[PDB]
């Protein structure tokens, strides 16, 4: 049994750098839907019509 | 007239676009942060190499705009090499001979 055992450890707990982690953990949320968003615009908009036209140029040269 | 002078600077410019593309993309996408380091440079780099694979497929559309000038290089300055090397061996031949 020591006497100092139960006083708190941290003392005050902070007020603004846990809401300003909570907004990022909100935010990078919202920015991540965007993101993906956009990058599957970019993946089907231009990575498909790449696949589609070099498949046409390399069937000629497999033949 | 431009075109061969800087079409043998031809792997030497697409480097430094690339170079160009991706430390320009850079702060384009590094302006909006909230995303971490790590995502923006790979967002930047996806961009830029796109960037210089298409502009290294304009290369080649350069490179057979280009060779209608004078057709059959490879060889047709080897002869300018060996042409010259031959008549320097006949500078030396004469006098020699004379001298």
């Amino acid at each position: 049994l020591p006497p100092n055992a139960l006083k708190p450890a941290f003392g005050p707990p902070d007020k603004v750098a846990a809401q300003k982690f909570k907004e990022s953990l909100m935010a990078t949320e919202k920015h991540a839907k965007d993101t993906s968003n956009m990058w599957v615009k970019i993946s089907v908009w231009v990575a498909l019509p790449a696949i589609a036209l070099t498949a046409v140029n390399t069937y000629f040269v497999e033949k | 007239k431009f075109v061969e002078g800087l079409s043998n600077n031809k792997y030497k410019i697409i480097t430094g676009a690339w170079a160009a593309s991706l430390y320009g993309s850079w702060v384009i996408v590094n302006k909006d942060p909230i995303m971490t380091k790590a995502q923006k440079i790979v967002q930047a780099r996806m961009y830029a190499q796109f960037i210089t694979v298409g502009l290294l497929l304009a290369s080649v559309g350069l490179s057979m705009y280009e060779n209608k000038l004078h057709p059959n290089k490879q060889k047709v300055n080897e002869m300018r090499r060996w042409e010259n090397a031959l008549r320097v061996a006949e500078e030396e031949e004469r006098l020699e001979k004379e001298g």
